[PDB]
């Protein structure tokens, strides 16, 4: 299995090109390992590095931020969520690249394209109960880069638990 | 009166009703979603027929008539 059945039955709605939403109900830790990330403002990029880079350290996220730069130069101008930033490409990059500046669903969308992966952000209440998932890319949960989002600004990395791979 | 009803399916899976005017700006419609659901306008991504709506337009600019279904998602990662 019912776990596998559950994960295989996620109901995704494409709300805009390449962005999908679902609202399964579950305790994130019943299906995923949480890999906790620092609360330093870089957690979005820490989480990505933990799942995409070998021998990840507390400084690996800088590489993700650089991929976010090259992603932005190709995709920022046409990203729907970029409209909410309200900054030119160059001013966005300067802000995005500054120390300890929050990453978000905007960078997730661009990194999905840049890294040729699917990124899912599961947003949870303080109980670690899922309120929604937002998926950038066309892949499924078993191959995606899964991020846990909580407390407005915090991201951790997620790995599917062995019994559900 | 001059008000119509529209539906908004939110990121949390809730299909809410909203009372609006065809002449309301996207900005005004966001403010109403703030009041009913508490999402800050700055954070909202209002979608209709696969397009994200822009703040200086009106519902009527998008041919949004009564009983229309919109999607509301919002940013994750930034303060509120
Ligand atoms: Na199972």
């Amino acid at each position: 299995g019912p776990g596998m059945d559950f994960l295989r039955s996620l109901d995704w709605t494409q709300v805009i090109a390449g962005q999908y939403v679902s609202n399964p109900r579950f305790n994130i830790s019943d299906y995923f390992e949480i890999v906790r990330q620092p609360g330093d403002g870089n957690c979005f990029y820490h989480s990505i590095a933990e799942l995409t880079m070998p021998n990840k350290t507390d400084h690996s996220y800088h590489y993700i931020k650089r991929l976010t730069e090259s992603a932005a130069r190709k995709y920022y101008q046409e990203e729907p969520e970029a409209r909410l930033v309200g900054l030119s490409l160059e001013d966005y990059l300067k802000r995005m690249l500054s120390d300890n500046e929050w990453g978000s669903t905007l960078e997730a969308s661009m990194l999905a394209k840049e890294m040729g992966i699917t990124i899912i952000i599961w947003t949870v209440a303080a109980s670690d109960e899922v309120e929604a998932g937002i998926k950038f890319g066309d892949g499924d949960v078993f191959t995606a880069v899964n991020l846990l989002h909580s407390g407005q600004t915090h991201f951790d990395a997620l790995r599917i638990l062995p019994q559900f791979e | 009166d001059d008000k119509m009803q529209i539906f908004v399916k939110t990121l949390t899976g809730k299909t809410i009703t909203l009372e609006v005017e065809p002449s309301d700006t996207i900005e005004n419609v966001k403010a109403k979603i703030q009041d009913k659901e508490g999402i800050p306008p700055d954070q909202q991504r209002l979608i209709f027929a696969g397009k994200q709506l822009e703040d200086g337009r009106t519902l009527s600019d998008y041919n949004i008539q009564k009983l229309s279904l919109l999607y509301l998602v919002w940013r994750l990662g930034v303060p509120w």
